[PDB]
């Protein structure tokens, strides 16, 4: 619990995450904001993004809710942040770090999944007009993700 | 016919069928103390035809000892005359009979036939009768510590359920030419070897659709053998397996045959030489009883005890028995035998109620034959238990002081317990506090808190609660009723109405705490036994836990300084589908009666929340704007539930309901086979819409068929209710309104600045100002799965068979969509009744004050296989702290309420350990790596102060003390773990 927790900021503080920057909110163990640097090899290259984390009562024992705060135009993340990351739903096990879970979502990041996708629009749009697709994300991450 | 209202927990566990064949059935009960009134008692809460009462025996004090039916008043009286009165209380749809006079013939009258205090001739005149006309035979004897169950159901038992599971389901993803069949990914079938499955849903190998069972060979986790399928086919793709339950004959013995060869269930491994003994040594009783006219050897009597190991000596010389006589465990029967327990006859009675089930209903597995059951461990060794002591004082508790002896009564007595819950375990155990005489004493107190009410399908497993008292509060009618079994518990009871959590540290403090003896946790969630478990912790006060769950069930006990806490244990969690299968992609009824569950809070709740706060709070557009997810959402929530769409008459609400109906199982289902049709492929190639996807079907709108109209009928009552009109149930209005409807058009759409800001202060500014509406509400709808006329169970359940007729998934009546949808957790009495027995017998070790971890026994047992297992507490982890000794869970670090420089400064120089982490409740007091000027801010003011500057809120008046959590590292920078910090403020 609230061992666990300081211990996986410590281990962000003793070893930056270079690509992610997590910390709690005031002073609460139980609420974080963290902070996800777009790809350079993705549509989303130059983007910050940032997510809400709470921790349940029960971790590691549950997992966290992680949720995207800035609008993305991704086929795996809806309009409320709600992220397809089958390690938050029902694989979570108590073994895995916020530092894991960063790095998953960045992986997500890179390369979405459009085959189970979340928003079949953009996943459609994925598949069949590419450009389009590039297009759209440019255009989001660039109008949402700076400033 | 079956009440569902009443009978709504039992059913999940035995069913429709099962209680439609148990209604049909009569049981005669033989003796009526507290044996059999706790056996009577359960066959009248589980529902059979009727239950006869036979026991002419003038009522005795002694008896009064277990017999919660019997009051000081009825002493000379007939036991079933005074006890058929209130046994015809508990259930309205099952008489209560008595009968004079026993004969033989009259048997046949019956379905089952429970034994108990009879003597061993008369139990075989009556098994000889009852063996060869087919009738259930169940007799069942308690003495002392000691209870015995002897179960013959006839030569050709038929037992449909042999295990109460339910049949094995699962996807396959390939069935080879050679039988093996292959499950889909990380998805493990579980059939063993033996079992029948059939098969459905088959592509490529019709003909395992025809529905034949077929046998398992198990070969793997993920893959099992079914023969050889060649002649009807090469390979079947995709299809769903289900398996077959066969019925299998069991073949009893009687009881003339199986005394001299009987066939034991061993309810622990530990000590399996023991029932060989005790099938003598109660042989051995009933020949003592019979030479001494009834007479049971006397309580703790030596001359006595010789006479009864003579008795079974010459037993066990007649009956051959190859085995050697434990004379210690033997003398130990002899002297518990006026013995009258009420934990042991609780146990003994759901046992054997849970028996007269199975032989009513042929259902789960029953035992076979004897079972021969012991608590030994739970005599006193800290007290004297004599011949003087043990003499009966002339009192009620007679029965229990032969057993334990009168100082063992008087520490009993000054017991001050507390007990969390007044659900069905709840009333078990304040009926066995109330007869075994806890806190009668002067020092003595008992306090029960709970903050539900009765409702009416909570009488079918609480007995203390009538439907008169529905509607009240489940804490005061409990106290009443057990002030009413035992008047001496008379001003030692006090009853709350409080929630056991962080909000009601104000009434049980430290005050109230210190003053206990034992905790009892009669929960039904984690989040309060972990609560209790903490305070149980910090308090240093021994806890019971028990917990059920339809037939299984279990009992934990946590000593202080000797075993780990209930925390220490990790329970599988639940399981919750991802989002994408909910959303779009469903392939069982659970994910949509899920979906169903969450069109219906996002319908009726959220939108009448959002409307009701922006008419209360008069800064919410702001806050909203910038703090919720979705403003836009809740702009258009608010505007169509204000103004564009607010119904004026219930006609109107008709039309709103079709139109859900369109967008909801007609446009959404065209817009996903527009974004991927069904022939599209994936990535790879593969077929989209293959496997855990199917591919759904937009629904036309048919007013004929049944399952649109509920779906119109409940949505459009709804809505009525959120706006507070007049619902209606005629159908003729409903097809008058639906004729003359034309569907908007719909045409799927590809897609193809700060200007939103724009639109969505036109949309602000077009709504009504909250001061031309003053006092206008609009009801939100709660969900509430047991009322039956609010139209929420039909919802879902409507939506939910929409939906899977969307996805051709095979739709779920009302009765599984209320066990799904409401969470709801089996219970039974005869579970109850077992666990209560269980915790009662682990807590005279608690009051005796055992030391040694040997000498406890966490109990779990399942009653649809007959499975009773102990095993010993886990002792707490130790830990090496600075060279020393500290338990992990029971220690703690006491300190004055110092500043934060002097805890760092006690913690360097008398541990020699270097603080990194101090936090309390959910807050971050210090840390290691916080920026200087912060530290320099917040080290040299008290911990009390610390904690009210960061938490924003003062301390209450009541707070004596502060539980800080503290990580240190070595000297070398290893890390250590420290017990916790408790300040003293
Ligand atoms: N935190 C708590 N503090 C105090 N009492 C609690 C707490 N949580 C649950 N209870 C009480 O525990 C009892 C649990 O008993 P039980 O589960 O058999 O009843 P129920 O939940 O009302 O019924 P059912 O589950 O059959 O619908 C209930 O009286 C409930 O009020
Ligand atoms: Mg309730
Ligand atoms: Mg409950």
């Amino acid at each position: 619990a609230l061992k666990r927790i300081n211990r996986e900021l410590a281990d962000l503080g003793k070893d930056p995450p270079s690509s992610s920057s997590a910390g709690p909110v005031g002073d609460d163990l139980f609420h974080w904001q963290a902070t996800i640097m777009g790809p350079a090899d993705s549509p989303y290259a130059g983007g910050v993004f940032f997510l809400s984390i709470h921790f349940p009562t029960d971790y590691p024992f549950k997992p966290p809710k992680v949720n995207f705060t800035t609008r993305i135009y991704h086929p795996n993340i809806n309009s409320n942040g709600s992220i397809c990351l089958d390690i938050l739903r029902d694989q979570w096990s108590p073994a895995l770090t916020i530092s894991k879970v960063l790095l998953s979502i960045s992986s997500l990041l890179t390369d979405p999944n459009p085959d189970d996708p979340l928003v079949p629009e953009i996943a459609h749009v994925y598949k069949t007009d590419r450009s389009r697709y590039e297009l759209s994300a440019r255009e989001w991450t660039r109008k949402y993700a700076i400033g | 016919t079956i009440d569902e209202g009443l009978y709504s927990r039992q059913l999940y566990v035995l069913g429709h069928e099962a209680m439609k064949q148990m209604s049909q059935s009569n049981v005669l009960i033989i003796g009526c103390k507290g044996l059999g009134v706790e056996i009577a008692k359960n066959v009248c809460l589980a529902g059979v035809k009727s239950v006869t009462l036979y026991d002419p025996q003038p009522t005795r004090i002694e008896d009064l000892s277990s017999q919660y039916f019997l009051t000081e008043d009825d002493i000379g009286v007939p036991r079933a005359k005074v006890t058929v009165s209130k046994l015809a209380e508990l259930n309205q749809y099952v008489p209560v009979s008595v009968v004079d006079e026993l004969s033989t013939e009259y048997l046949k009258n019956f379905k089952c036939v429970v034994v108990t205090e009879t003597s061993l001739t008369k139990q075989l005149e009556i098994n000889d009768f009852t063996h060869k006309n087919h009738i259930a035979y169940i007799a069942a004897d308690s003495r002392g510590l000691f209870g015995s169950i002897f179960c013959d159901f006839g030569e050709n038992f038929i037992c449909t359920d042999t295990d109460g599971n339910e049949p094995l389901t699962g996807m396959i993803a390939s069935i080879t030419d050679d039988g093996v069949v292959t499950m889909l990914e990380e998805t493990r079938h579980g059939l063993e070897n033996g079992d029948f499955v059939k098969f459905t849903e088959v592509k490529g190998m019709p003909g395992l659709n025809d529905g034949t069972p077929r046998k398992v060979e198990v070969k793997g986790p993920y893959t099992f053998s079914i023969g050889s399928v060649k002649d009807l086919g090469s390979a079947g793709y995709n299809g769903v397996f289900t398996q077959v339950k066969v019925p299998t004959k069991i073949s009893f013995k009687s009881l003339r045959e199986s005394l001299k060869d009987p066939e034991y269930v061993y309810p622990d491994f530990g000590k399996m030489m023991r029932p060989p003994q005790y099938h003598i040594a109660f042989q051995a009783l009933s020949a003592f009883a019979d030479a001494h006219e009834g007479s049971l050897p006397r309580p703790r009597n030596d001359i006595d005890a010789a006479e009864f190991f003579e008795f079974c000596k010459k037993i066990a010389s007649t009956l051959q028995f190859d085995v050697e006589l434990d004379e210690k465990l033997i003398k130990e029967i002899s002297y518990q035998a006026r013995g009258d327990l009420v934990a042991m006859s609780a146990f003994l009675g759901g046992a054997v109620a849970q028996e007269v089930l199975k032989a009513t209903t042929s259902k789960f597995y029953p035992l076979k034959q004897y079972f021969y059951f012991d608590s030994l461990e739970s005599l006193p060794s800290s007290v004297t238990i004599s011949e003087e002591t043990c003499k009966p004082r002339g009192c009620r508790y007679d029965g229990q002081i032969a057993v334990f002896g009168s100082e063992f009564q008087e520490k009993i007595a000054s017991l001050s317990t507390f007990l969390v819950g007044a659900g069905a375990i709840g009333c078990e155990m304040l009926k066995n506090w109330a007869m075994m005489g806890v806190a009668t004493g002067e020092s003595g107190h008992i306090s029960v808190t709970d903050m539900d009410s009765i409702e009416k399908s909570n009488l079918n497993r609480q007995f203390l609660f009538r439907p008169r008292d529905v509607g009240k509060l489940k804490s005061e009618c409990a106290s009443t009723a057990v002030s009413i079994m035992n008047p001496s518990l008379t001003g030692k009871i006090t009853s709350y109405q409080e929630r056991v959590g962080p909000e009601s540290e104000g009434i049980f403090g430290d005050e109230f705490f210190e003053k206990l003896s034992l905790v009892t946790n009669a929960l039904d969630n984690v989040e309060a036994r972990m609560y209790v478990d903490r305070r149980c912790v910090f308090f240093e006060k021994p806890l019971l836990e028990s917990g059920t769950l339809g037939t299984k069930g279990n009992t934990q006990v946590v000593v202080p300084h000797l075993t780990e806490s209930y925390g220490s244990s990790q329970d599988p969690p639940e399981k919750s589908f991802p989002i994408c299968t909910l959303k779009n992609f469903p392939n069982r009824i659970e994910h949509t009666i899920a979906w169903a569950r969450d069109l219906f809070e996002g319908l009726f709740k959220q939108p009448i929340d959002n409307v009701n706060m922006y008419l209360s709070s008069p800064n919410f557009l702001e806050t909203s704007l910038k703090t919720s997810s979705n403003p836009r959402e809740v702009l258009e929530n608010i505007r169509d539930y204000l103004v564009t769409e607010k119904p004026l008459s219930f006609e109107e609400c008709i039309m709103w309901a079709r139109l859900q109906f369109d967008k909801f199982f007609n446009n959404n289902i065209q817009q996903l086979l527009f974004n991927f049709p069904k022939d599209s492929v994936t990535s790879t190639g593969q077929p989209f819409w293959s496997g855990p996807k199917r591919a759904p079907t937009p629904l036309s709108f048919d007013i004929h068929n049944r399952e649109h109209f509920d779906f119109i009928v409940a949505a459009a009552s709804l809505y009525a209710f959120n706006y507070g009109l007049k619902s209606e149930t005629d159908p003729a209005i409903y097809e008058r309104v639906l004729a003359g409807y034309n569907p908007p058009p719909f045409a799927p759409k590809s897609g193809i600045a700060n200007k939103d800001k724009q639109e969505l202060k036109s949309i602000a500014d077009s709504l009504p100002p909250p001061s031309s509406l003053v006092g206008f509400r609009l009801t939100p709808a709660e969900f509430e799965k047991d009322d039956d006329s609010n139209h929420h169970i039909d919802f879902i359940t409507a939506a939910s068979n929409l939906r899977a007729m969307n996805y051709d998934i095979t739709p779920a009546d009302r009765f599984k969509t209320k066990f799904v949808a409401g969470k709801i957790v089996p219970a039974m009495c005869t579970s109850t009744a077992v666990v209560s027995g269980l915790v009662c017998l682990e807590l005279v070790k608690l009051v005796d004050g055992k030391k040694k971890i040997e000498e406890y026994k966490n109990g779990f047992f399942n009653l649809a296989i007959g499975l009773f297992t102990f095993s010993d507490p886990i002792a707490s982890p130790k830990m090496k702290v600075n060279g020393k000794e500290i338990d992990k869970i029971w220690d703690r670090y006491n300190l004055p309420d110092c500043t934060l420089q002097e805890l760092i400064d006690y913690f360097q120089k008398e541990e020699g350990l270097e603080v990194t982490m101090l936090s309390s409740g959910v807050s971050l007091l210090y840390a290691n790596f916080q920026p200087p000027k912060k530290l320099a801010e917040r080290l040299p003011l008290k911990i009390s102060e610390l904690v009210e500057q960061i938490t924003k809120k003062k301390l209450e008046p009541f707070r004596k003390h502060l539980v800080l959590e503290i990580c240190c590292d070595d000297a070398n920078g290893e890390d250590v773990e420290v017990p916790f910090i408790c300040i003293k403020l």
